């Protein structure tokens, strides 16, 4: 079959600057029959261009598709952070195939996060278990360390952590990081602390509770 | 003004069989072609099947012999049957208008959610994460919901009947030890707020039938 | 009183397939064999019939039929296919009694920047009959607002151009394609190879 191999995987850019982002197919495909999508987090996908180069409705003059043959390229100038996506490529001559995606990610400036700790609630409590939760939020770069310590002592193997998608207004990350223990566990110890440590903070930022406070 | 509006997604064990519709307004189904395209959490778009205006029908080698798609002029309706499912059609599945060399895949559906699993529907719980009594970060306070515990994806969660947007993060899904998922939202208000705002989170798992309001209060 | 299929296959520039020719043969001798002994086709699929005992046979009538579609659509021509082409463009019956011979044309057919002489139908409400031949243009509408002659949204133009280029995968290029059918019916044959 046509496989449409795209390329970079991912890409990081500021806003003002211009996207280039290509697709190769293994055979050569009619300039007719490409077409490029814009896919949002949460979303289905938004056509932009059609025939390699041509634009959909309420499509931009700032997004332009081109190529021949093998290769095809969208390229977006000025970019905005709202166009921060994942780009997909598509053949629909011999069937229907696309390729893989482009990530984009626009940058801004460092952003350090807002660090709030939450103890496990007296319901969730009653019932076995205690799950104390670490927010990040509103930050950029992505990278983040959350370190669970509990009296000091550093937690592994202990939590679960999830990233929302780049924010389409503000360019920033969101984190929460999740450390689950047993009721007996959890009143086994005192105080709670998350260490957060981020491009955006000199040094690294805890927030901690005591047991039963 | 043109939709597509699907439904029909849920939990099945492998094996088993579901039917999605996608009803149309503004495009006569009938008169299209009209696709279904899957996603994978986590992976790219897969052309499903495709039915023309005149009726022929064209499926992708993955699902050939397991699906079959179908319309219905009365209800302008869009059908996809899907039996014998196997782990790997778990996905999202999108319908789409799809125009060729005049326009490509130019509409599409909002998507519904198809999970095949042996594992059995769970409702979730939801607790609170209250906000902190010291709460001195800006004027900032944070405070959200932890759903836990739930099978199968997804779960939707509002703030105050919807009327509350800004601020808000409900992270993806993650899937624990158990087996069963859990997420948090959570939102960011001012300190001066608590104690002038009710603040409610609306958690609806419609795979289990379960509502859930929760009021979020200091301590 | 030899048949002129010179005239078909050596013909200079073919049809489009939506309006494809045909050219009723009569009152001549056939000599199939300048065909199916000559290399140039990359297709030549007979149905109901063995090529080879072509010169030897007699028919009411034959009917010769030629358009170009692409590499890829050529599998099209042939009894119970379906696709773009044999649902709304041509459209061979289950019990076709005939030939179907196609070759590339690339260095014919295709122009550097696109030949936009060739189309082929996109829309339409029904598949086509077997033989039915449809050279309407009128505009196609595709949702419930009427589109009194006029393109735009939910309202486009039924044919589309291939844009045949000589840089095409071979899929891609255009193919000429002539379809003989033969007929036999209760009524004196007028068609016979040169055997009889
Ligand atoms: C068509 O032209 C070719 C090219 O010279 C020639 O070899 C062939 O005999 C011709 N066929 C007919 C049927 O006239």
């Amino acid at each position: 079959e046509i496989v449409l191999t795209q390329s970079p995987g991912t890409l990081s850019l500021s806003p003002g600057e211009r996207a280039t982002l290509s697709c190769r197919a293994s055979q050569s495909v009619s300039s007719s029959y490409l077409a490029w999508y814009q896919q949002k987090p949460g979303q289905a996908p938004r056509l932009l261009i059609y025939g390699a180069s041509s634009r959909a409705t309420g499509i931009p003059d700032r997004f332009s598709g081109s190529g021949s043959g093998t290769d095809f390229t969208l390229t977006i100038s000025r970019l905005e952070p709202e166009d921060s996506a994942v780009y997909y490529c598509q053949q629909y001559g011999s069937s229907y195939t696309f390729g893989q995606g482009t990530k984009l990610e626009i940058k801004r400036t460092v952003a350090a996060p807002s660090v709030f700790i939450f103890p496990p609630s007296d319901e969730q409590l009653k019932s076995g278990t205690a799950s104390v939760v670490c927010l990040l939020n509103n930050f950029y770069p992505r990278e983040a360390k959350v370190q669970w310590k509990v009296d000091n002592a550093l937690q592994s193997g202990n939590s679960q952590e999830s990233v929302t998608e780049q924010d389409s207004k503000d360019s920033t990350y969101s984190l929460s990081s999740t450390l689950t223990l047993s009721k007996a566990d959890y009143e086994k110890h005192k105080v709670y602390a998350c260490e957060v440590t981020h491009q955006g903070l000199s040094s690294p930022v805890t927030k901690s509770f005591n047991r039963g406070e | 003004e043109v939709q597509l509006v699907e439904s029909g997604g849920g939990l099945v064990q492998p094996g088993g069989s579901l039917r999605l519709s996608c009803a149309a307004s503004g495009i006569t189904v009938s008169s299209n072609y009209m696709t279904w395209v899957r996603q994978a959490p986590g992976k790219g778009l897969e052309w499903v099947s495709v039915i023309y205006s005149g009726g022929s029908t064209f499926y992708a080698d993955s699902v050939r012999g397991r699906f079959t798609i179908s319309r219905d002029n009365s209800k302008n309706t869009l059908y996809l049957q899907m039996n014998s499912l196997r782990a790997e059609d778990t996905a999202v599945y999108y319908c789409a208008r799809d125009l060729e060399m005049a326009g490509a895949f130019d509409i599409w559906g909002q998507g519904t959610m198809v999970t095949v699993s042996s594992a059995s529907t769970k409702g979730p719980s939801v607790f609170p994460l209250a906000p902190s009594s010291k709460s001195t970060s800006g004027g900032t306070a944070a405070l959200g919901c932890l759903v836990k515990d739930y099978f199968p994806e997804p779960v939707t969660v509002s703030w105050n009947s919807g009327a509350l947007t800004s601020g808000v993060h409900t992270f993806p899904a993650v899937l624990q030890s158990s087996g069963l998922y859990s997420l948090s939202s959570v939102v960011t208000v001012p300190s001066s707020s608590l104690g002038t705002q009710t603040y409610i989170c609306n958690v609806n798992h419609k795979p289990s039938n379960t509502k859930v309001d929760k009021k979020v209060e200091p301590k | 009183n030899l048949c002129p299929f010179g005239e078909v296959f050596n013909a200079t520039r073919f049809a489009s397939v939506y309006a494809w020719n045909r050219k009723r043969i009569s009152n001549c001798v056939a000599d199939y064999s300048v065909l199916y002994n000559s290399a140039s086709f990359s297709t030549f699929k007979c149905y109901g019939v063995s090529p080879t005992k072509l010169n030897d046979l007699c028919f009411t009538n034959v009917y010769a039929d030629s358009f170009v579609i692409r590499g890829d659509e050529v599998r099209q021509i042939a009894p119970g296919q379906t696709g773009k082409i044999a649902d709304y463009n041509y459209k061979l019956p289950d019990d076709f009694t005939g030939c179907v011979i196609a070759w590339n044309s690339n260095n014919l057919d295709s122009k550097v920047g696109g030949n936009y002489n060739y189309l082929y139908r996109l829309f339409r409400k029904s598949n086509l009959k077997p033989f039915e031949r449809d050279i309407s243009t009128e505009i196609y509408q595709a949702g419930s607002t009427p589109c009194n002659g006029v393109e735009g949204f939910n309202c486009y133009f039924p044919l589309q151009s291939y844009g045949f280029q000589p840089t095409n995968g071979v899929g891609y290029q255009p193919y000429r394609v002539v379809v003989l059918s033969f007929e036999l019916l209760h009524a004196p044959a007028t068609v016979c190879g040169p055997k009889k």
